[PDB]
């Protein structure tokens, strides 16, 4: 047993009836004095550590190589003036073997933590030595912490994509089935998610060439990307990911959710597939007055339509569809399919909730599609448009494919900072710049997608943390309060910052005249509505910060009408999982799940209490299973009024919450907005 | 104002075997002497021997003529222990320490054992002699029932108990434990249903079954010594394990309702450290 | 060949009524129309009423019959499972869903109900006609036990299946499928048992044997679709019911080596929702 | 029951002792008068039917467009004036239950024996009156059958492919994974047989991008297409059926033939995918010596010698493998191996067996490349070259895959009418034509290899009937010299068919001018060998046609050297199995398995006796099974001397065989230059 782990492990050892939390600032000492830099590859200076790297094939010469060694040594110099200690054990154990260079045989440390903010914010530059100590401040005050993706590879020549969310529509046809799997396949390669819209795909026991009762439905499909997600396992370390949606109003909707019951045929069982669920508002209009709704087979939709089911609008075609003879549909019971939903959803916390009409009455970009599904994460909500990949030797018609790289802002450090507008337009910059960086060469569609709309997904954590330190109730309304006004700004911001790109650049993202951006049909509630905090308390925290007002706004709409949006999607909150240890920051806008965090890491027991817990916040450090979830819900709808794209939103059930419970907790994030439901927690 | 009680004790006791590793034991088996794992051998086939016409007939035979579905319950529950679980266990002792040869060979030894024999033939007996409706061969019956669970086994128990005792052959000795845990409260239960009869009975009538079940023990017994010494005498026991049956047959009398018959002795110090879904309303649709 | 083989499925499948909490059905039970509810109960008390008479007569009978050790454990099992397990998981469900004076009644009426008293005399009649040492009566008795186990059950087993399908009564139709997995496994095993019988009968007793089978399941067969009728028309499941009695009836018949009688159904899809080494010797490689 | 059926069961019901054969042919009149009859779509004239046929959308209008209504009439007169009748039950309900032309709901037969014959003949002629008589002749007289898809989809609007088995290389990268999956879909979807040759991919344990252990063998890409077939399984109608091969040395061999253990695990089991293994030279001489084999890691060889294992010459290559320390390799038994190989053949009938060196000490066509493994039926032997699939935007390095259409001489019939040259260059022709005619959009390797290659498999069936019928023993000598004469006709009059095809048309397939026919080499056993009968009872049987001399294949051998060659593989002799009962003969040219074949159809059990079978050649109608497997050994091995393609070779084993029996008859086989074994069928 290592000596930090005993540091550690003395944590819940009371003293005084107290938690002992000042024996993390001696774990994470000890922890660093005797492994860390013992662990680590000594360099005289910074051009032999740079020398050696490039050489070794660690580092790419491709960005290095656009600054002068001078610029380099005094980005450097920048990472390691602020002289940045680790607060926690868990932050850097977490960097140190996740994240830190390491020799090829993993026994040595080659990156300290200043040295990748550094390489990350080189990177981030492109040749910009002052962008470039900029990005060393931003990430090394930790107010911007970059994607897992971009801050693990950023600079490394082994380095995969550093995006890592994918999106792709599958068109109904075995050419296009076929060049899903393929592209699933090679972005699973990559290490990012990719989730699939298997709405267009006909239902099981429809015609194929005037042969009835020959399509296998969705579930075969599910079948063959569950087996090419587990063949590209991405070396094993990390399992594939992949996520399939479907529409409920799809006939196969039902076969669609028994591919996650436990009771299962294993023949017919998803083991790696992931499953999210796009409900219409015409669902939950049909399953609260208690009628019957028909489920329709896509294709005979198509055929009398010239149209996809999910191209079109449920709430004005779902009487046409039941009118028309020409169209096969089947009863359902919708309030038993939404009971079978949450029954699914307890035993094992899918599918994912997408609420078409709460997404699709804000898009900014119903012009160039609505959004039909999400991503693995279930914050992704973009247009996309179906690609048609035809026979050997005839030309594809390539479509959209969503994707976006992340980044999350630190709420507790950019608050403290007073650093909202700074810090947001750094971060749309970095975004911007992997994004313009990222060339996909098996996705024809993503790879257009990325060019064409410059989506960049722009996400904050800590939410909860910062809340907690400074003596506000999660559920309360002054969390609330804060949270409309810090999202609010981080809005405004990352709009100017996107129509200041679209004005040095010359040019906006693809379909932008259209867009709800250029009518000005976006800002209407910002240039109606004040979204100062109601709250002095909430009010003090942005004391030192300018709040932008209806005349802020109304400038800021007049800019973009004259400059136009550079970036088609901006902000998603995405869930941030490991990353946020590094920043000692509570994951995502969600509430923590546990005060104190115990996991075993080999065959020792390690112990992380949230950032900042102590006796004093220990009662504001609310567990999410204690919370109301309408209060989380009503938290999630205030922050979601302020983000274009969805936020990952985790449901924390306690094991007596009845199918009941998390079908009215469904209901009211629907009620309020709720663009998707991530996953059913139970503690 | 009982049997709930035990049905809820019996359940909660339930084991397999398989639950204990025996690999364990190999070694201080391989170190026994010959004649102390000759001794041990033939212990444990003839506590095999009881268990299975426990279990085959005594059991299965009392649940049919006790009446009450939660008594059934009870006996029935009882009865599979006996041959589904305790029998069972010794063959699961036996294919681990000793090979297929000893196994045939003890089993043949138990056919042709005439201790053994006469005590399955009088406790058997006993069982196939109850009549439907007859109040008094029940009683007898079970009378011989409590002999064999809180009586008869400890012949056998007492050498486990002692290497258990010693830090020795603790895994054979742990699945002899939870045994014996079992048999104690089967010894108390039966006791329970026969003293009920017995308390039918005229003053007359009771003294009788007094005669019956102090004959019955004494005739027991002494086939008990003879067994006893057979086993014992080759490893220096005897005097000891007899002290400690005599100690079990006052048990035995208690659980029927008796006074002890036997004088109290110290007994080996070693054998003392031995032991939801809900639908969805309309207001659900409403906030 | 296979008694202990089925010894280690029945231990592993052993449950308990108190790990399966049943207060959450009522969210979905007050929802049912009158029909359904007492449909539900009825069905619950045929159900109740037959395992009863397999754990006081039937398993323990046969078990009682049959000859060799190990058989006689898996017997005593299977009946330990009928008495301590499965019937008071029924009276469990019974007093989650009715007050008392409810349970009474439906009892006093299932009691009386022509429909269910004759399978259940037709059945019990055969298990009183076993005779010591006479292999045709224990078969005889051992075919009957197989059709309770393996298709008299099914026209009950049909309604709390078709409710766990549709996500109702979740509680009590989880306890269903594992009462219902244990009589699947007793069936097949006391089948096993009848055709080792079977086959050691000349080719004329083969054939009065089967005939014995086949007319005996004629008769259960055509009382099975007047209790179907009178139970399920007014919940208007008759037809769907009777398909699902054939198919069972089939597997009976399977289970007693014997040729299926009725033509392969597809059942309701609710109902199913809830449902020599030698080696090379260094010249075969030249010629 | 029908009155048919029940006039067949009395076949079964002895009378005198004996099998009431005569029962059959009241059956056959039975079953036709009272529902063929009375089934069959009434039409007043040809023109009639035929204008109903094409408007309804049954037939091609194209081809029928090439003759005139007077061609066409005469052509169904010629196909008529035969009176054919089927002389069993069997052969007409299999005809008009499998290849009869039924109306769109299968309600009523709108084809008999005689327009599917006059179609099939005027598909075949493409224009030529006089050919498409010749064809109806030669189908009609029964002297040739096409191909189940070739017989059954000539001619149709709504049909699959005319060619079913496609043999596809796949190369070591993801992206030729991804496109072997898909063009093996596609391939299915057509009703075609796909085989995958799986000896380049890297074996398990491999490193993906210099990344060690990354790559998961064989066995992952197995369930890929294993899934993939399954998805595509021809609209439900017939299961997908693919084939995966592997070289024994490849070290995922264990692995691979695991997959076909009951025992396996279900996620390394696969179920629908049929398993070959290719065997090396090498291989049996490592286990007949005992010594100590090695298996080796493709991309290591790759790396080091820059060329694939299996393109390599193993028994050259296989010491440089085993003393170059920057080849990976993996000890084996050898001997283990083929009991490992014997033991699973004996318990699933798998793996098939390819004889690498068998096979190409005669193959003609080294130059363009060795062949490497089989088909799904293991009688298609050809060269192949991989074809290099790249990224999307990046140009495809298309190589060469095999498939090849089939159609089977009827030996008895031939023999009798004496037809030998007649109906071998007719035969060709239609061959020809059907590759000619073939063209899949979705294969790339596959259409250009059918273009190139213009390989066509000729196969014969009825040799054991013909035999049986003429009172020889299949495993006498005299059956073997029949063969041996039959089959050099074959082939002599099959080379001299493509010959004059290459004449014609003044081209030859591509790279023919490297080939043993262009050096010659080819004919060297036939210009120095006699193949005419050594049995005056064989030499009878062929009185009446002239059996090619010495003189006569000198002459073609220099007719060949002055023309050149059309097709690159000619003859095949594919297992034949559901058009053998329309025939009215034996499967292929294997034994009888039962004299009398007792079926189910529905609730009725059909009997169907061996064609021609009778009291008096009961006794050489002898089954399969109780044949000495040497014997039919010797027999195929005679006959796969005059076939330059394989011959499917079935094993039919007593269950009271262990596995020395079957390694025996694997190596006596190898021994007699056997090239591949297809099943081990056991009794
Ligand atoms: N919590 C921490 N987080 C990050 N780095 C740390 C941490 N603790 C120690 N280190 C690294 O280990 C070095 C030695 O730590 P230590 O506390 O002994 O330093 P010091 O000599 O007291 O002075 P200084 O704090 O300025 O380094 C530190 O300089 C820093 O490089
Ligand atoms: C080929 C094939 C397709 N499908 C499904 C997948 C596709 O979504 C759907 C359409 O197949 P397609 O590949 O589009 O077939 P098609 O276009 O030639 O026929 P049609 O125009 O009538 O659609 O059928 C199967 O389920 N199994 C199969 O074998
Ligand atoms: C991507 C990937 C490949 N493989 C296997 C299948 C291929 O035959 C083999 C090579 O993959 P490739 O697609 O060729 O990968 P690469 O070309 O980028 O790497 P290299 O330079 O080493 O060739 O790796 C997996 O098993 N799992 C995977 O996820
Ligand atoms: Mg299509
Ligand atoms: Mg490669
Ligand atoms: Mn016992
Ligand atoms: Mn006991
Ligand atoms: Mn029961
Ligand atoms: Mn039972």
């Amino acid at each position: 047993v290592p000596k930090w782990i005993q540091l550690n492990n003395e944590i819940m050892i009371q003293k005084d009836g107290k938690f002992q939390f000042d024996k993390d600032k001696e774990a994470v000492h000890s922890y660093f004095v005797d492994y860390i830099n013992q662990n680590t590859v000594f360099f005289h200076n910074l051009k032999e550590k740079l020398d050696y790297l490039v050489e070794n094939q660690y580092y790419e010469e491709e960005f290095l190589s656009l600054y002068s060694f001078e610029d380099i040594k005094e980005v450097f110099k920048t990472a390691y003036a602020k002289k940045f200690r680790f607060p926690s054990f868990m932050s850097a154990f977490k960097f140190y073997n996740d994240y830190a260079l390491k020799t090829n045989d993993k026994k040595k440390i080659l990156e300290r933590y200043e040295d990748r903010i550094s390489i990350v914010a080189l990177f981030f530059a492109n040749g910009d030595t002052e962008k470039a100590k900029e990005y060393v401040n931003l990430m090394i005050n930790q107010e911007y912490q970059p994607s897992t993706p971009t801050f693990l590879n950023a600079g490394r020549k082994r380095r995969g994509e550093l995006v890592s969310c994918f999106l792709l529509e599958v068109n109904d046809s075995l050419n296009d089935i076929s060049r899903a799997i393929d592209i699933s396949m090679q972005l699973s390669k990559l290490g990012g998610g990719v989730s699939l819209n298997l709405s267009k795909l006909r239902a099981k026991g429809e015609a194929i060439k005037d042969v009835e009762n020959a399509t296998k439905g969705v579930v075969g499909v599910m079948k063959l990307l569950d087996n090419a997600f587990r063949y590209a396992d991405q070396m094993g370390q990390r399992q594939g990911s992949g996520a399939a949606y479907l529409n409920i109003f799809h006939r196969d909707i039902n076969d669609f959710l028994d591919t996650k019951k436990i009771s299962a045929d294993e023949d017919v069982r998803v083991k790696t597939l992931s499953i999210g669920v796009v409900i219409p508002d015409k669902f939950v209009e049909l399953a609260r007055e208690d009628k019957a709704a028909y489920v329709f087979y896509p294709h005979t939709i198509y055929k009398e339509y010239g149209q996809h089911m999910d191209e079109m609008d449920m709430n004005e075609m779902y009487d046409k569809f039941v009118d028309n003879p020409r169209v096969k549909k089947e009863k359902i019971n919708p309030r038993k399919l939404l009971e079978k939903l949450a029954m699914l959803r307890s035993e094992s916390g899918y599918p994912y909730i997408m609420f078409q009409d709460n997404v699709n009455k804000v898009h900014a970009n119903n012009h160039i599609s609505k959004v039909k599904f999400s991503n693995l994460c279930s914050e992704v909500l973009q247009a996309s448009q179906v690609s048609s990949y035809t026979d050997y030797d005839e030309e594809d018609e390539i479509g959209l494919d969503i994707s976006c790289n992340l980044g999350s802002l630190n709420i507790l450090n950019v608050m403290e900072h007073k650093s909202i507008e700074k810090t947001v337009k750094l971060a749309t910059d970095s975004l911007t710049h992997v994004s313009e960086t990222t060339d996909i060469r098996n996705a024809p569609a993503v790879r257009r997608a990325n060019k064409a709309m410059k989506s960049i997904g722009l996400g904050a954590m800590n939410l909860h943390g910062y809340l907690a330190q400074n003596g506000i109730a999660y559920e309360s309304p002054e969390a609330r309060d804060f949270a409309n006004t810090f999202f609010m700004m981080v809005n405004f911001y990352s709009i100017q910052r996107s129509a200041e790109i679209a004005k040095e650049k010359g040019e906006t993202f693809d379909q932008y005249e259209g867009s709800t951006y250029a009518t000005g049909e976006y800002f209407d509630k910002y240039v109606s509505t004040d979204f100062s905090p109601k709250y002095e308390k909430i009010a003090n925290l942005f004391e030192g910060m300018h709040i932008p007002t209806t005349e802020d706004w109304k400038k800021l709409k007049a800019f973009v009408a004259e400059h136009g949006m550079y970036h088609s999607y901006r902000l998603c909150i995405a869930p941030t999982g490991s990353i946020s240890y590094v920043q000692s920051s509570t994951a995502s806008v969600m509430p923590i799940m546990e005060r104190i965090e115990e996991r075993t890491y080999g065959n020792s027991k390690t112990y992380y209490p949230m950032p900042g817990l102590a006796s004093n916040n220990w009662f504001f450090y609310k567990e999410a299973y204690d919370m109301d979830m309408f209060k989380v819900v009503d938290m999630i709808a205030t922050i979601q009024q302020h983000i274009d794209q969805g936020i990952s939103f985790t449901l924390f059930l306690k094991d007596t919450m009845t199918t009941r419970d998390l079908n009215r907790i469904d209901l009211y994030a629907h009620h309020r907005g709720i663009k998707t439901i991530y996953y059913a927690r139970t503690k | 104002d009982f049997t709930q009680m035990f049905y809820n004790q019996n359940v909660k006791q339930f084991w397999l075997p398989e639950e204990i590793a025996l690999n364990g034991d190999l070694l201080t088996w391989k170190y026994l002497g010959k004649n102390e794992q000759d001794t041990y051998m033939k212990v444990l086939a003839g506590l095999t021997l009881l268990d299975t016409e426990q279990g085959n007939t005594g059991m299965p035979i009392v649940a049919e003529h006790v009446d009450g579905h939660q008594r059934k319950a009870v006996l029935n529950f009882m009865a599979m222990m006996e041959n589904a679980v305790h029998a069972k266990s010794y063959s699961n002792i036996f294919m681990t320490l000793a090979p297929t040869e000893t196994i045939n060979e003890v089993f043949e030894w138990v056919k042709q054992n005439k201790y053994l024999q006469k005590k399955a033939q009088m406790i058997v007996g006993l069982y196939k002699a109850i009549q439907k409706d007859d109040e008094i061969s029940l009683f007898k019956a079970m009378v011989a029932s409590v002999y064999l669970e809180s009586f008869l086994f400890y012949s056998g128990f007492y050498y486990p108990l002692y290497f258990y005792g010693q830090g020795k052959l603790m895994q054979s000795g742990e699945i002899i434990n939870l045994i014996l845990r079992d048999e104690a409260i089967h010894g108390v239960y039966v006791g329970l249903l026969a003293q009920e009869i017995y308390n039918k009975q005229t003053e007359e009538k009771k003294a009788e079954l007094r005669e019956f079940a102090i004959d019955l023990l004494n005739q027991l017994y002494e086939n008990e010594l003879e067994y006893t010494e057979d086993l014992y005498d080759q490893v220096g026991l005897s005097h000891d394990v007899k002290k400690f049956i005599r100690y079990n047959a006052n048990k035995a009398l208690m659980n029927l309702g008796f006074d002890p018959y036997f004088e109290e002795e110290d007994i080996n110090p070693i054998v003392l450290n031995g032991l939801t879904v809900e639908p969805l309303k309309d207001d659900d649709f409403y906030f």
